[PDB]
């Protein structure tokens, strides 16, 4: 028997389950079929309305501590949770509900883990990442694999490691799985020779663009951002923002949003500043 | 109470009273309650967008050259068709002209986008509105493979076999009784018509869609980086090209990447013509004699248009706009944008604030004041609402109208539209596939009479699928065509993707205002901004699903959704299996809705 | 002449001469002459290697750390077998044990490359010798879809309009008047045998081929960074392990590398299964009547054994070793490379030079000096050979023998000695293939009846084919047994990769010597390594194409090619599709052959 | 009509016939049924002996001065030129007799470019690349393609630019496409943050091995050698040496087999 997943949705957009059926290698179809039980999935789930919190239920009794809740998305605080309506309820209530008898909690993407998009400044429903919602007494492992959304065969690789190796993969400080989260983009670029060379694109599609030139000034955030997407890469690895002109926006980092406009140069680049 | 509407609909909720929350295989949250009558016939429709997140508010203040990326993460489903409307916007705003080349890469992004989320659509999220997976058991796996032959006959994937491993697959998983996305569903509601082995054809086809959609968003990642979520820029598109001048093979585009280009749109073209497009009309046949759900589609349609021969003039687009009202298919109403009498968003039934709410503010005008409050007429409680009390405030979704009128959007308007200003290619579409359809339900009724009114064929759930279909065939041609016109731009000595000289906000004005308009996947889309001194004062949205989730406005006009909905037949209300199906069929982007 | 040689052929050269050079769909370079009697028998057969490059001569003084980079471009179509072969001989010398995730990449990488070669022989080379192109264009798309049906009803591609398709393709490229690739083939000659659609098949199956191969060989550059020639190196691999450490996603190998081998292992595993096997089995029965070519295989063959389920004990190898000697299955003899007895190289027919020339030499003692030099009989001028003087030194190629006996190596040899060793999974394959091979043949003829001497069935050309296949096939289970094995190893702790205890030749021996073997895709390949001082003194290669392609030695003995068309019909000696379909059939690689 | 390509093989490994069929994109099943006409290649073509030797007659005479000349592998000159016999004739005098009537010629690789391993000292053969075998009064374009072998991609890019844009691309002064050939590995290399950092691979399976330090001290030689393999990287973008844990070995670069040690620094 496969391992339950509950995958629930609060203020997203939904890239996250997007980016996942993008998995190369395992392929969406395999995950679900033969490797885990996706028993709760808004995007996909063929129950609505009441047969689909039925399942809730009944997967919450008979699989108590025994499955993973996987969080896209995050619940509003502000209009009563009700900028979040689930089943007539606030989605906050789903989540503390389900989270109470998860054996672990992924959060996934940037939303579930940081805020997002929603979190930016003024936040009007004050969206609360998954882990600031549960609170510092919350005693399960939660797994924040962060992006804007995660690379498809990282939330697929995080699934299978913990299938294969039967543990949670080692976390850093911030609950980011080792695996893929350790090393910042501009730690492993293929345009750093250029960045050590003071070789950049100075405006678009000046000579430095049309030669790959660094990014950095303007606005690439890859020196402050960890994600796999200078090891890994996008889509089957066919590229990533920097490989295709455009600097990283952070979109791992927590407060990406409002670190400062994607245009600004980054910060604390140097070991005398 | 019987509301007489002015769209001459009569909502009356005295009967019986059906809740659907969550509305899932959608994108984003969204409740749906409907009333029907003794005879289980819907006689109300009431559609609540249960999110909000407030885009607009979140981004007042920013750069305008920021603010593609933020309203990008509106919508991860349709992902870069708000970029695209954003970087318009600001470009319209600032009298920005952008590069043939830039032109080009973004309707081939927009392309992708509508292939891709077409594809998802109709399999994953539309397909078990018709599908029932536990049927396809019974199938036999030979009869299987004669329905594909004839559904199909060039897609290579036919053989017995094949379909008798998928149904050995899908009996292992049931047998399993983990039934995971399965659970629960419908199954024995008799709304389903399929024969088990159509059933086996489309599950299989489902998986084989899952497979292949992954591969066409990477036309996404080699020119935009990712998807979800590729990267846009005001004043062009940012990966460069270079064929063959010093460093090409770092350059983003250079001869490998536009070789792979070319190689992953003949895979999305001949996935349109083999399997998706034959499917929706083998399916359309199969419930031939279902054709509920056309609902303002047969009066009122409407999108700006897109994808112009000639880049900037709209008397070229492929998918030329306009307004066809009250069903006059003769008379194409001009639509501006621009026009404080045009578009309109009202508040009265949805969880906002205006100072004035008796007003319809034109976009750049627009006010986006949360004001989450229920009717005194609810059942339940402000945070376990029972029964929503739709004489009130009872939706995320502002209330859209155009000149007054409640539209319908999405790719049959497009298509009707298209059709009624003699599109040659649709046109040519529209008949054909009524000739297959014809040909498909002979084929299941030997005694079949065609269908010849083209107003019934397409005016309904089963139209409105279709349409979907053949949009992404469309623009999968349309998409070689600009593939083919970028490779001739640039062995021509062109090889610019990029307008740099409004980059910088010196050389902006004081005040600027622009609107940025889009095909979108689900129908018009469009931003409006109002600039000040370098910083966004105003950003305002209206998206499709909020034009086709619209609560009712101050006169009772309902919109698309709730319209479609009335008269429905229900074999089961409490299995609403035609309310999803209908509801399916606008492909619903929630969190688009509402932003 | 008549030559009466000690392994019991009567060479006859009195009769009319045919040459082939070049021979092409091989690897490198080759001639062949043949002389046929009145009744177009061939009755006498010379092999001819027309390419030496002299890698042995230019590995001497250098680096024994660097060998395996030179000796893989030996060959990029057994791209990666002299890598292995190398290390492993310098292993030998310098008492260098690798970890064991070494030895599974190792072997994973060597799998990978049976199945590429494997698959890209039969079809790209091959075939043509079996499958007739032009005739492919007379089928009917219905009947070659049941037939596809039944060669492979697990495989999908099978619709009428899919076969349809191909054909329009094909009589496209025939209209255009430019034939490429297929000019000149011997198409009108009835040794070609298919039917129309079973050409159609084939065809087809070509395409697919072409499309597939591309696949499998990415395990390569996942292990090795590239294909053709991945990298190695001495006492491990480089591909380093890293799954959930810091910085995992920079490592060679992390979570998301093992997920993408595993996917495509199992699309190897499907292809081998679905399309391979299964049509070597139906052309084999539409060629039932055709069982020449079997040469040595029925008497002498030999492997040194590989893959062994217990690292380092060659007692467990999958595909046991050893050499049968005038046919007696029952008997294997153990074969050592190490002993100056038993390999040993003569050069007596060869461009070569010996101080005694009368020896054959051991590898450790071999000794490789050009001599190209005609016979005084020659036709022709040493810059234009007209007909070769067998009776002299006619070949680039030496003469390898074991204790004096010429043997066949290869899939086919491998396959009878792990048959005649009780290797269960080869007993099934074979006995099973019998068994299907008899069902194609009944279908083609009720009258039928079956074949089951398996020395007659086995020693053929057919048989030859056969095996190549049924090793392709062994050659993924096992390959996705030993990934398994390194997921378990990673899984209990150990994602070492290499030992460097040995790296720095300060730690190495004055004087030591080598050897390392491989089951290579065209048979016993083993590298013999003398180090002196930190450099390499002698080094000797000895090829599977050496040992078949073989001049005759001092005694006479003929080898595997010349022996394989002695006896063989021509329909039409001018065009010789009976001798190219034979020779092909041992997978020629002519680059190998000669080093 | 399709562009008619006479694709010869001299002394060779056969690893550039290899890589061209690898291509992503185009696919090789297209570019010979579609873009070009493969009019002889003794690797996949149907004819052998007289009947291959009379299609080159044919399309010598047919296509005087409008086929492309690819060539794979290269001629040797010593033995009389009989270490790489075809029909019984030297090759060099095939090569020698296509090239004179050629549009074009595609040097294919490291052996057709440079000579590659056969030419490694003490080069017995006494191979040579075309180029050098041609001389200098050669007076059409050759067009330099090297590696061993070169990328699949690069392989068919290199065609498809000629067929798309109708001309011969930018070369270098080796004579290499500039599309391709004109950034070093060094200059693309996603480890250069760690050479920067002076993080290396000091052993292999050390620390650095795991995290995919810098592979200078172990002997790499991307910093003097020109290819695409850090951008273009090799079999449908899935890696390139760098990248799975070997350094660079020159392999595109004039001479690289007779460097030094793989493993010894570059300099
Ligand atoms: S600043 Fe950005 S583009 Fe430049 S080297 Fe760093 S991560 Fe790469
Ligand atoms: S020395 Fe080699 S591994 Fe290090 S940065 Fe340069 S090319 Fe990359
Ligand atoms: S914007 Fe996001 S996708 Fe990667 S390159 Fe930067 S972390
Ligand atoms: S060895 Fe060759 S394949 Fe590329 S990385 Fe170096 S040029
Ligand atoms: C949105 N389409
Ligand atoms: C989007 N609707
Ligand atoms: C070689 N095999
Ligand atoms: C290889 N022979
Ligand atoms: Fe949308
Ligand atoms: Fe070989
Ligand atoms: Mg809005
Ligand atoms: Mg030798
Ligand atoms: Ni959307
Ligand atoms: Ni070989
Ligand atoms: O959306
Ligand atoms: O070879």
């Amino acid at each position: 028997p496969r391992t339950p997943v509950i995958w629930l949705h609060g203020l997203e957009c939904t890239c996250c389950s997007e980016s996942f059926i993008r998995s190369a290698h395992p392929l969406a179809k395999d995950v679900v079929l033969s490797m885990i039980s996706l028993d709760y999935d808004d995007t996909l789930m063929a129950a609505s309305g009441h047969a689909a919190e039925a399942i809730l239920d009944e997967i919450k009794e008979k699989y108590k501590g025994n499955y993973i809740l996987a969080v896209e998305g995050n619940p509003p605080l502000n209009q009563d949770g009700m900028s979040c309506i689930i089943g007539g309820r606030p989605f906050s209530e789903q989540l503390k509900r389900m989270a109470d008898d998860a054996k672990a909690i992924i959060s996934w993407g940037s939303c579930a883990s940081w805020g997002c998009v929603q979190a930016a400044k003024p936040n009007p429903t004050q969206a609360t990442p998954v882990h600031k919602f549960l609170g510092g007494g919350y005693d399960k492992p939660i797994i924040k694999v962060p992006g804007c959304p995660p690379i498809a065969e990282v939330m697929t690789g995080v699934i299978t490691y913990m299938l294969t190796f039967d543990r949670i993969p080692e976390l850093d400080r911030q609950g980011r799985p080792k695996m893929f989260y350790s090393q910042r983009i501009h730690d492993k670029c293929y345009r750093r020779p250029h960045f050590d060379a003071g070789q950049f694109v100075e405006e678009w599609d000046d000579e430095g663009a049309r030669k790959g030139y660094c990014l950095y000034k303007v606005g690439c955030k890859g020196p402050t951002t960890y994600n796999a997407c200078s090891t890994v890469r996008w889509n089957g690895g066919t590229s990533f923002p920097i490989q295709s002109g455009h600097g990283c926006i952070g979109c791992s980092e927590d407060g990406f949003w409002d670190k400062g406009s994607f245009y600004s140069r980054d910060t604390e680049m140097n070991a005398f500043g | 109470s019987v509301l007489n509407t002015p769209n001459h609909y009569k909502m009356d909720n005295s009967g019986r009273r059906v809740v659907i929350d969550p509305v899932t295989r959608i994108e984003g949250h969204m409740r749906c309650e409907v009333n029907v009558d003794e005879n289980n016939v819907i006689q109300n429709a009431v559609s609540t967008g249960t999110m909000w997140r407030g885009l607009e508010v979140i981004l007042r203040g920013r750069d305008p050259r920021d603010a593609w990326a933020f309203v990008e993460r509106i919508c991860g489903v349709c992902t870069g068709c708000h970029a695209l409307a954003s970087v318009r916007a600001v470009e319209d705003a600032l009298d920005i002209k952008i590069p043939h080349n830039a032109t080009l890469i973004r309707e081939i992004m927009a392309k992708t986008l509508q292939i891709h989320d077409h594809i998802v659509h109709f399999y994953h999220l539309h397909a078990l509105d018709w599908v029932n997976p536990v049927n396809a058991l019974k199938a036999d796996p030979q009869a299987t493979s004669e329905l594909q032959k004839l559904v199909s006959p060039h897609h290579p994937m036919s053989s017995p076999g094949y379909f008798k491993d998928i149904q050995i697959r899908i009996q292992k998983f049931v047998d399993s009784g983990q039934l995971g996305i399965f659970k629960n569903g419908y199954w024995s509601n008799p709304a389903y018509k399929l024969s088990p082995e159509a059933d086996l054809m489309a599950v299989t086809h489902y998986l084989e869609a899952l497979d292949f959609q992954k591969e066409i968003v990477k036309i996404h990642a080699i020119f935009g980086g990712k998807n979800p979520h590729p990267n846009y820029m005001v004043g062009g598109v940012p990966c460069a090209i270079n064929i063959d001048g010093d460093m090409a093979a770092g350059a983003p585009i250079n001869m490998e990447r536009l070789n792979f280009v070319k190689s992953l749109i003949e895979q999305g073209r001949t996935f349109n013509t083999n399997v998706y497009v034959p499917d929706v009309i083998a399916i359309a046949a199969f419930y031939r004699d279902w054709l509920y759900g056309g609902g303002l589609s047969a009066t009122n349609v409407m999108d700006y248009g897109a994808y112009p021969k000639t880049p900037y003039d709209k008397s070229t687009d492929q998918l030329p706009g306009g307004a066809i009202i009250n069903g006059d298919w003769g008379k194409i109403h001009p639509v501006d944008p621009r026009d404080p009498e045009q578009v309109q968003e009202f508040v009265t039934h949805s969880w906002y604030k205006y100072p004035d709410e008796t007003k319809g503010l034109h976009p750049w005008d627009g006010i986006t004041e949360p004001n989450y409050e229920l009717g005194s007429k609810t059942k339940g409680s402000r945070t376990n609402i029972i029964e929503i009390d739709e004489s009130a405030k009872y939706s995320w979704i502002k209330s859209p109208r155009w000149r007054g009128h409640a539209v319908e959007v999405g790719p049959l308007a497009r298509y009707i539209l298209a059709y009624a200003q003699g599109v040659e290619y649709v046109k040519t579409q529209v008949h054909t596939s009524l000739n297959r359809f014809n040909a498909v339900c002979r084929l299941l009724d030997p005694n079949h009479k065609d269908i010849t009114d083209l107003k019934a064929f397409l005016g309904s759930t089963i139209g409105r699928t279709l349409a979907r279909a053949l949009e992404s065939e469309y623009c999968g041609d349309m998409m070689l065509d600009d593939f083919n016109q970028l490779i001739s731009n640039i062995k021509n000595g062109d090889s610019s993707t990029a307008n740099t000289d409004k980059w910088d906000p010196s050389s902006w004005p004081e005040h600027a205002k622009g609107v940025g308009t889009v095909a979108a996947p689900r129908g018009a889309l469009a931003h409006w901004i109002v600039i000040e001194k370098g910083k966004i004062k105003n950003y305002q949205c209206v998206v499709p699903t909020t034009w086709n989730g619209s609560p009712r406005d101050p006169k009772g006009n309902i919109g698309a959704f709730e319209a479609s909905l009335m008269g429905t037949p229900m074999e089961r209300p409490d299995e609403p299996v035609e309310v999803l199906r209908t509801l399916h069929s606008f492909d619903p982007c929630l969190a688009c809705s509402t932003h």
